[PDB]
């Protein structure tokens, strides 16, 4: 089928149910390795090096049958545990960062958005699952960006993980991905 | 208010240095160096 093979396909880019160092590299995780660590040096002593540890999926605060009866999104929130190193110092500043909610894929492909039953079509040739994940790059670029920016025009001593951070960038990336998801005819 | 959260053996910027592990209440988690004097 295909269902089946997109379903799990989604599934092992999010691996959201599998302990963090259990954890492939593929679809976010490597969106997040790849991307991450983002160091401004460029001060002679230090700047900062902000490194990633993990990421946190939650799990779903309303199921299917929930989400289809009281009009709600089928999603569970992503935080990711980052870190800032002050080398002028050695100091660590660790920090779980909020980056937004991401839509689950129910048994048979479809996303449940605000009550209504959407589909993601491949058309194809690049499963759903990497088309996020490849999606999922761009924004996390985008973020890795507000950092860097932050750093160069902020004062290191009052930085720290949760400031330099910034997930609009990411949230539209997404938003834009989810957004033309279509509705489905089952 | 800082809450002292005891000393750990962590491993940055290619290896070990321990850190006097300290969370601040308002939140964030600081690793401050052995080190260093303060």
């Amino acid at each position: 089928p295909l269902t089946e093979i997109q379903v799990e396909s989604y599934k092992k880019a999010l691996q959201a149910d599998v302990p963090p160092e259990k954890r492939e590299n593929v679809g976010i995780q490597a969106a997040f390795k790849e991307t991450f660590p983002i160091e401004e040096g460029d001060k002679g002593k230090g700047g900062l090096v902000l490194d990633f540890l993990e990421y946190r999926i939650g799990d779903p605060p309303f199921s299917q049958d929930e989400c289809r009866e009281k009009d709600l999104t089928y999603q569970a929130p992503l935080y990711a545990r980052l870190q800032l190193i002050h080398k002028d110092t050695g100091l660590i500043k660790e920090d779980e960062v909020f980056l937004g909610h991401l839509p689950l894929m129910t048994e048979d492909g479809s996303f449940i958005i605000n009550g209504a039953d959407r589909v993601i079509v491949s058309q194809g040739g690049r499963t759903v699952g990497e088309l996020m994940a490849d999606q999922f790059r761009v924004g996390l670029a985008r973020l890795a960006r507000g950092v860097r920016e932050r750093m160069v025009m902020g004062s290191p001593d009052t930085l720290t993980p949760a400031k330099l951070v910034n997930s609009r960038p990411l949230e539209a990336a997404l938003r834009e991905f989810f957004s033309r998801s279509q509705l489905s005819q089952f | 208010v800082g809450q002292y959260l005891g000393l750990e053996t962590r491993e940055v910027l290619g290896v070990k240095r321990d850190y006097l592990v300290l969370r601040y209440k308002g939140e964030g988690k600081l690793y401050l160096p052995v080190e260093q004097l303060p």
